């Protein structure tokens, strides 16, 4: 309208951007920071950054941009570009990028008072530390660090913002449930705000909104867990194989196979950092060292199967242990041409008799490898149950605090 | 404010920012130069460039920007963008892929004696010599270097603000701990004439990687896998399975060696300690699998097509076993009728022969393999502990 | 050339203030009517939930400060103006990934000596949408592009639907305008509905930016030939091979290779699928379920195979041929599964010993085939009831996956199929 | 004050950075270009793409800007923004992205007399094809072209920068602070000014400087990481004709292994090769040759294994293959008596058989020791011809063939 | 130069660039477009883009910018700043994710008559229609639509310079050979208005796909794999390794699989050539591996549960041995020790009978591996060939 080109013909006639208003020489502005999450995009762990889609709601005064509205048809409020009024250089300070500046530049919107509001949108990737210990089944404390670049305490204040009746503070980041998407990976827990100082430099000060976000492991769980699982069957399955199959090395050395094309699946998935080891990672380990057990075990079951008298000679402690022991513990519990015709059937009988002795001893040895071997059985079987229940329960004992502590 | 919008307005009327803030042509500009490292964002050991998050503090006094406070009610600080006056063209010499200089113009504080303090941010992405010798014990020393593009030090004087970079607010990495930083000056002068010194200030970074990561997701496969071409040793001949124990093994490194090519840089100056030792890991599986072969050969020996030498039944059947102490190893028709149980007979006697001759090659065979567990167990601990034990002193 | 004596008048001389809302009081609203023309659709990566799109916004609204009247000039019935020069409605993409609010080109407006305003400059949008994985890869999304007015709020300017007219009356374009014969249809997805909607807020206030909305939708379905062709029917295949175990007797030693090979390829198309798909848990993905079933069940089947061998390879002399046992899998089971003078006496003595040893290695023999049968008969009855189950379960997963069409109508609450075939009224 | 201000606000006073400083008509501006490289950053194969970090060197002449000294209190050079001046459009032309310009606008050096000394630095993406044939044991020829832009050959003329009147036909490299690459070695670093005949003068493409960088691969993480492991499992394949030919020997799980370990490797090196398609490389040459020769071994290993397998009941063994083979290569008494021919009989022909099945099992041996000798010249042969040609792929001994210049300082 | 200063000066002083340079509204500006293709960067068949570097010429006739070359000492070309005067929106219609417009604002060249001539550089990223059907024996031919974005053809008219683009200085791609190219001017319509054209001009380029890259790395692979798959029918049961090398040639396949995946585009468009020869090479391995485990089970048949079916003996003993030329397959105490040795005799009676059938079922399985082997080099000479040479063949 004509009146609104006279109205900024004259509030802009000296006005300069540039110039904080401040009524007397010392006087500070009170900016209130405000945040409106729209999107919580990505947290990629590889980098260690939180990307968001974000409103700035910020107000602050400024007394040069007064105007009376009777003198003006009734001008309550001005929509006016937001180059053209000075602005606190409100940035995101823990930004992984160099962008420490907002994205889109609404215009901002001015009062007959002077109270300018203002609520830009951005695109920020903050930078946050991950905490890798409990990863997949972790809960991240992501931040946001909003201050004026320029301006110190002796210059301007921050005030959290006002609600939509502003009679009281908010101090948690605004989710608007018209615009709000939920990432599909991670729940929101806790979204306090606080303000924070520094007691060595008495001129900082900063509005920190907090994230508490916990991930959702399902991705992880089935793609990892499940397969490890199963291989981790086999591991004990392979001493329940019987020697003679000629298949224990096949299981055993095939699971090994199967656990490194997992960790190959899961190390483009993992973040690298170095300051702990994901329960992940922890777990195809303790899989990976339990499957070569299993390998070492069952070339040792082999090697015990495959003696005879001929080879070895077996000792009185194995035979003390393996036969005499463990098995109730384990419950197996087991004319000349007369006189030549005579004499080869003689020979004949006394090779049978030598063969015979020789199979005893023989099956000695074997019954020997099928007691070790169901002993290993159970052993691994204890083994590989306590570990996968205690690693478990290890991992879903960590929960996020009930208090944010900000 | 009035008072300062008048200032600004009466501060920049006749002001050239083309020109140097000097009083005569024949001085210089000194400029307190300081750089506060932020954080680390990463270090590319394959391109050789160090990415980290920088505030650029520079402190000079600009003589046509200075106003007595008593005219203006008492105003003696203002804050000015930074692309409204003078400013030191500060470029990062050794610049790999980023900017050359400041881009974010952020506004700078300027006192009422014309000090002025600017303190931009910055992504600066350096050129330096990565060492992938002891990786991933490795220790990297990464410099950023800064001066004056266009200028002498004659026109425009830079000195460092202290002798150390400021880290009190650094982000701790994760990946490298910071050893040691220091800042220093250099005077550089030219076959032109010695009256006109080039100034740099050179920031150096020593930076010890913290080896959990690639300690954990590669070297101790690579442990098991050595362990278990060892152990293919103590498997027997009988059962027909030392080839596929062995060439799974080797199968399992091939995959492995896929992820490590996944993991690891991809440098060429120099191998690696974890370079080294994956192929340590593979000669060993290769000479594992050829002297099975060899075992096998000699257990499934023909006695009928061949005679064991001399020296082989003196060596591994009579003297070898004695010294293996912790072993268990052993140390009408009538006529007809009366032909044929002859001729069973003979065939018997026959028959254990050959098998006594076959059992000798077998128990040579598995002594070979008792001797050759030991060697390997044996190189392998040996191994693995020359690879890496060096540099484990060293630190 | 009279243009630029009129646009010197409109421009200069009338003193056109670009950023005041052309309006002649300040509470009246500005209408901004505006459309979605879809250039071509470049893709809907899963893995970041990104929908980028080549579209072009149509806009219209009046000025009443760029009218004038032809006769006074030549006969110019239309202007060309930069954008630059004249008040723009900033419409912005709200949910876009990158930080890319605005138009890509900003093109000329062009200016009716009435006052009308149009304005389509081309945009390329990467807004988000989320990945519904659980139909994944028979699957169809449903990604939105949100437009909102972030520089006024719904007081003083309103967003509407633009409008067309086909016999004297005009009806709102509630659809996104592809034009069939520029369009190329997408290597990967198969646009099913494309609605529009304005949408108010009524929870929030008119002097607010986050109260009006226009809204346009892109329900598109995937083509599931890629995913057909290299992952599923290979895993379909080397799967059912695991069951060809029982089939294979076991004095060939092999059962226990084939199926652990099984399970390796099975390993081999989970890394595969892994990789395809993002990391989100609202539910699993179908092809993940099926992976799951598939890989529980080669791991049953090398069990079975490995107790199997257990009772092949039993002997006298280890384990003992219970009665219950023998009944159970040697009479039942193949039934019901239709299964198929000292000097001479020393001679005597010896030849007597030899008879008996014989005997007793006969014995010895029979009964180490009785356990061979067990173990053939337990085969049998593995193969008969594992078979079936796989078979049927990976049947019932991919017809189920095979039976999740569109809705066929948008907005489950509304009969209106916003086709650009019928208009409403 | 600064009368440096003074100078420069007489001289920046009504001049026109759009006019080019030709002093009359037919005045041709003398462009000198100097390239100083100060890191290689990557030659990416699979963009073909070369990343360079250069400073460029570009000195002319603006009458405009000339100043009598003994007036301005002996001033003889002053700095003035490269932005407000006129400036020779020089561009990188055959870069892969869209940047032709330097990265960062220095000041320009300008000197009494008229003579400016502009020195920006740049980073540059320049195409740079790939020789593939000798991957990864290549060396590259990669060319930066730079020429106006804007003006031609009437208006300006490009010219390479010389020094005490020597011309620099070369890239600058300074030796102390440049750092090697650590993939590439640079070899020959020449420059010179090219023409293209298919122009006139005009078409500001006529004219050109090009700087070309003749770098060798250092092929030491190709050979530690992929080379000397295809190599060592490759080599496995020839063990098979040691193991016994029957159940539990094992020839086909060693030779089939082998060969899913060379696909595996396959897919490792898939990653690496460049996917133009003028030649084959080297490394994917000598795969190719490897898996046929584990599909001839794989092969072999089952003939043999039929061969020594066979029995009297299947096949015949017929003389001749044996010359060939193993040549040039009361009642109850009655009851009683019966049963004991009986028995002698049957064992008689059970170790007939027997024998004829040790005959074929000698035969099978025979082809072992045979085939292995061929498989064994066979494959080492090939790894040595293969990987000896890429050794003898020296980069040329002068930049130019038929220049006898070497084009160094 | 003083005089072009001056004439500089002149031309801009009254110059509005935002009007048409017609004398009337009513006439139109008549554009010479012509495509220079410097460079095919990229195609991208996944999402059907291809990245092309160009220069797009543009010359036309401004009136407002004529002088008199005696008026300023003989001047008869100037270079001016593209930004300074009216210039064609010229956009490309069917850009995919890169620039609509033309984004480097070169400088142009200006005749005394008014004629301009400009030649901004560009990377233009166009939508192109894949088809992969032949793949990677594919010609794609997809095009490049400009227009003018606001104007129609009464007010703004363009027209093609040449009958093709100009490949003068174009580089050769190393994947793609440029079978042709043309540029069609065409004129559209609307139920509007006939008065009203709107002009475009399309240029097309026909690309050969150069297939070495992709034959080498994934179709020889498929052709060994295809070979091994029939071999397993020569390797006799009696070893156990029928499985093992069927079931791994399997495996390779399978983990062949990830270097299709990650080389062939992932398109859902058809299935390519290639996707046909390894689906075909699949379907081969696992009905290999499915008659193999026929065939064991079938040589292993005991005689006491199994009986030979007389149809069996009739066909595989009888009649095809017979037909298989290539083959050279065959077509007080002493009566207990009395009963003892007539037990002896009747029990190797039943074994020699046993061993007779076990041998016969022995017999037809190796029967079945000839005729297997046979079909099997068949199917799969013929499906290479009638997979391949009927693509081939029309090259
Ligand atoms: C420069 O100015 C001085 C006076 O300050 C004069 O003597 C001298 O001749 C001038 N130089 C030239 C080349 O005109």
């Amino acid at each position: 309208s004509v009146m609104e080109d006279t109205l900024l013909s004259v509030l802009f006639e000296t006005y300069n951007p540039k110039v904080r208003p401040a009524q007397t020489v010392g006087d500070k502005v009170t900016v209130r920071v405000g945040l409106t999450l729209t999107n919580l995009l990505i947290l990629n762990e590889k980098i260690e950054e939180m990307t968001t889609n974000v409103f700035l709601n910020l107000a602050w005064t400024d007394y040069r941009l007064q105007w009376d509205p009777a003198a003006y048809e009734g001008i309550k409020d001005l929509r006016i570009p937001s180059s053209d009024v000075w602005q606190p250089d409100i940035v995101l300070m823990n930004n992984n990028d160099g962008s420490f500046e907002i994205t889109l530049h609404v215009n901002v919107l001015v009062q007959h008072t002077g109270a300018v509001s203002w609520q830009p949108s951005a695109i920020y990737r903050s930078s946050c530390t991950i905490k890798v210990m409990y990863f997949p089944f972790d809960w991240q404390n992501c931040t946001m660090v909003f201050k004026s670049y320029t301006y110190d305490t002796s210059e301007v204040t921050l005030q959290h913002a006002l609600d939509a009746k502003g009679e009281r503070e908010v101090k948690e980041i605004v989710i608007n449930k018209d615009a709000f998407t939920e990432n599909g990976q991670w729940s929101i827990e806790h979204k306090p705000s606080r303000k924070n100082w520094r007691s060595d430099d008495p001129s900082y000060e900063d509005v920190t909104f907090y994230l508490i976000i916990q991930r959702k492991p399902l991705f992880y769980i089935v793609y990892t867990i499940i397969p490890c699982i199963l291989i981790s069957i086999l591991a004990i399955l392979v001493f329940y194989l019987p020697p003679d199959a000629g298949e224990k090395m096949s299981l055993s050395i095939s699971a090994l196979l199967a656990v490194t094309v997992f960790l190959l699946l899961l190390a483009d998935k993992v973040p690298e950092t170095s300051l702990s080891v994901p329960i992940i990672i922890r777990y195809l380990m303790f899989i990976m060292i339990l499957v070569a057990f299993s390998v070492i075990l069952s070339v040792v079951v082999l090697n015990l199967h495959h003696r005879s008298p001929n080879t070895h000679t077996m000792p009185n402690w194995i035979r003390q242990i393996f036969i005499e022991t463990l098995p109730p513990f384990l419950w197996i519990q087991r004319p000349q041409d007369l006189k030549e015709a005579v004499e080869a059937i003689k020979y004949i009988a006394e090779q049978l008799e030598s063969a015979s002795e020789f199979d005893d001893l023989k099956k000695d040895w074997q019954y020997v490898a099928m007691v070790a071997d169901r002993l290993f059985l159970y052993v691994f079987f204890v083994i590989c149950s306590i570990g996968t229940f205690s690693i478990f329960l290890d991992a879903s004992h960590n929960v996020p605090p009930d208090n944010p502590f900000a | 404010s009035e008072h300062e919008t008048r200032l600004v307005a009466n501060l920049l009327e006749n002001y050239n920012k083309v020109i140097r803030p000097v009083e005569h042509h024949t001085h210089f500009v000194d400029i307190t130069v300081g750089l506060q490292l932020i954080q680390l964002i990463s270090v590319d050991e394959v391109n050789q460039i160090v990415e980290t998050n920088v505030r650029l503090r520079q402190q000079w006094i600009d003589v046509r920007l200075r106003w007595n406070p008593a005219d203006y009610g008492g105003i003696k600080k203002i804050r000015l963008p930074s692309d409204d006056v003078w400013l030191p063209d500060l470029v990062l010499y050794n610049n790999a892929d980023g900017d050359f200089a400041i881009v974010h113009m952020t506004k700078l504080l300027l006192d009422y004696t014309g000090k002025i303090m600017w303190t931009p941010p910055a992504i600066f992405k350096s050129y330096c010599e990565i060492i992938v010798t002891h990786f991933p014990f490795d220790q990297q020393n990464c410099t950023m270097k800064l001066g004056i593009w266009t200028y002498d030090g004659t026109k425009v004087s830079i000195s460092p603000e202290s002798d150390r970079p400021d880290l009190s607010t650094f982000m701790e990495s994760g990946e490298w701990v910071m050893k040691d930083y220091r800042g220093w000056k250099h005077w550089v002068y030219y076959t032109c004439c010695p009256d006109t010194p080039y100034l740099d200030i050179t920031y150096h970074f020593i930076m010890q990687r913290i080896p959990l990561y690639f300690v954990v997701n590669v070297i101790i496969p690579c442990l098991l896998f050595s362990f278990l071409t060892g152990l293919v040793f103590y498997l027997p001949t009988d059962s027909g399975e030392k080839m596929t124990l062995s060439i799974s093994v080797l199968l399992s490194l091939t995959v492995f060696l896929l992820v490590i090519v996944e993991l690891i840089p991809s440098t060429s100056s120099a191998v690696p300690l974890i370079g080294k030792y994956m192929l340590f890991t593979m000669i060993f599986v290769i000479s594992s699998i050829i002297i099975t072969v060899v075992v096998i050969n000699t257990h499934h020996r023909s006695p009928s097509t061949h005679t064991m030498p001399q020296w082989v039944r003196k060596i591994f059947i009579d003297t070898i076993p004695n010294v293996m102490f912790f072993s268990t190893m052993k140390r009408p028709d009538v006529k007809s009728a009366i032909e044929g149980v002859k001729y069973i007979a003979e065939h018997m006697k026959s028959d254990e022969e050959s098998s006594n001759a076959a059992e000798e090659w077998k128990y040579v065979a598995m002594v070979i393999d008792h001797i050759l567990l030991c060697v390997f167990m044996l190189i392998c601990i040996i191994g693995t502990v020359s690879v890496f034990a060096g540099r484990l002193i060293e630190l | 050339n009279e243009e630029e004596r009129l646009i010197n008048d409109l421009l200069i001389v009338n003193k056109y203030n670009k950023h005041v809302r052309p309006v002649k009081h300040n509470n009246e609203v500005v209408n901004i009517a505006l459309s979605l023309t879809l250039s071509n659709l470049i893709s809907l990566k899963e893995t970041d939930e990104t929908l980028t799109s080549n579209v072009w916004m149509d806009h219209a609204w009046y000025d009443h400060r760029l009218t004038w009247n032809a006769s006074e000039y030549s006969d110019i019935s239309i202007l060309r103006l930069p954008p630059e020069l004249v008040w723009i409605p900033d419409i912005v993409l709200q949910n876009n990934n990158d930080g890319q609010y605005h138009v890509a080109y900003f093109c000329n407006v062009l200016v009716r000596p009435n006052g009308y305003v149009t304005w389509l400059p081309p945009a390329i949008f990467r807004s988000s949408c989320p990945i519904n994985v659980l139909y994944f890869p028979f699957d169809w999304q449903n990604c939105s592009l949100k437009f909102t007015a972030l520089n006024y709020d719904a007081n003083e300017i309103t967003m509407d639907l633009m409008t067309d007219t086909i016999d004297g009356k005009d009806y709102p374009i509630e659809w996104i305008i592809i034009d069939p014969e520029a369009f190329t249809e997408n290597g990967e997805w198969e646009i099913i509905h494309k609605p529009a909607k304005k949408n108010i807020y009524p929870d929030k206030f008119p002097n607010g930016t986050n109260y009006q909305d226009v809204t346009f939708y892109l329900i598109i379905r995937r083509k599931p030939l890629f995913y057909v062709i290299n992952f599923i029917t290979p895993c379909v295949l080397i799967s059912f091979l695991a069951s060809l175990a029982f089939y294979l007797p076991a004095e060939s030693g092999e059962k226990m290779s084939t199926a652990i090979s099984v399970l390796l390829a099975q390993a081999v198309f989970l890394l595969l699928t892994s990789q395809r798909l993002p990391e989100t848990a609202l539910a699993v993905p179908l092809i993940g379920k099926y992976l799951m079933f598939i890989m529980s069940l080669v791991t049953g089947v090398i069990v079975n195979c490995g107790i199997v061998l257990n009772f092949h390879f039993r002997t006298p002399s280890t384990h003992v041929l219970s009665t219950r046992v023998k009944q159970i899998f040697l009479e039942k089971l193949p039934r019901i599964l239709h299964m198929s003078h000292d000097e001479i006496k020393s001679g005597i003595d010896s030849t007597n010993y030899i008879v008996k040893q014989i005997k007793e290695k006969n014995a010895y023999d029979e009964e180490v085939g009785n356990w061979n049968l067990v173990g053939q008969t337990i085969d049998r009855l593995s193969m008969f009831i594992i078979t079936p189950v796989m078979v049927l379960g990976t049947i019932f997963i991919f017809v189920m996956g095979n039976f999740n069409h569109p809705p066929a109508k948008p907005f489950e609450g509304d009969p209106f199929d916003y086709s650009s075939d019928h208009p409403r009224c | 004050e600064n009368e440096e201000g003074r100078l420069i606000e007489k001289l920046l006073g009504d001049y026109d950075k759009r006019i080019i400083p030709a002093k009359t008509l037919d005045h041709i501006i003398d462009v000198t270009l100097k390239l100083t490289l100060t890191n290689l950053i990557s030659l990416n194969e699979k963009e073909e793409a070369l990343t360079t970090n250069v400073w460029i060197e570009i000195q002319w002449n603006d009458y405009r800007l000339s100043w009598n000294t003994s007036e301005y209190e002996g001033i003889d050079l002053v700095r003035i923004p490269s932005e407000l001046l006129w400036l020779p459009d020089v561009v990188l032309e055959n870069n892969v992205d869209g940047q032709f310009e330097v990265a960062y606008y220095a000041n320009v050096l300008v000197y009494n007399d008229g003579s400016m000394y502009w020195l920006p630095p740049a980073i540059y993406r320049s195409t740079c094809p790939i020789a593939v044939t000798y991957f990864p044991f290549d060396w590259q020829n990669c060319s930066l072209v730079f020429r106006s832009q804007t003006y031609n050959a009437h208006e300006v003329n490009l010219q390479l920068s010389a020094e005490e009147g020597e011309a620099v036909e070369w890239i600058h490299i300074d030796p102390e602070d440049f750092t090697e690459n650590g993939e590439w070695t640079i070899r020959h670093r020449p420059a010179k000014k090219n023409y293209n005949w298919q122009l006139t003068k005009d078409d500001t493409d006529f004219q050109e400087i090009i700087f070309f960088l003749i770098i060798q691969r250092k092929p030491l993480f190709y050979i530690i990481n992929i080379i000397a492991p295809c190599v060592l499992i490759s080599s496995l394949v020839v063990l098979v004709y040691f193991l016994p030919a029957q159940a539990g020997g094992q020839k086909c799980t060693l030779s089939i292994s082998v060969l899913l370990a060379q696909t595996i490797f396959l897919f490792l090196i898939a990653q690496k090769v460049p996917e133009t398609s003028l030649n084959v490389p080297l490394i994917g040459k000598y795969l190719i040759f490897v898996m046929f020769v584990s599909m001839l071994i794989v092969m072999n290993c089952v003939i043999v294994l039929n061969v020594s397998l066979r029995t009297p009941n299947t096949h015949s063994l017929s003389e001749k293959i044996k010359h060939l083979f193993l040549g040039f290569l009361a009642p109850e008494i009655k009851s009683c008596v019966e049963a004991c021919n009986f028995i002698a009989k049957s064992t008689k022909e059970q170790n007939d058989s027997g024998s004829e099945n040790e005959n074929w099992v000698l035969i099978g041996k025979v082809i072992d020791k045979a085939c292995f000798w061929i498989a064994l010249l066979l494959f080492s042969i090939g790894t040595l011809a293969i990987f000896l040609t890429g050794h003898f792929n020296q980069v040329p001994e002068f930049p130019f063939p038929g220049d006898p210049r070497k084009y160094v300082p």
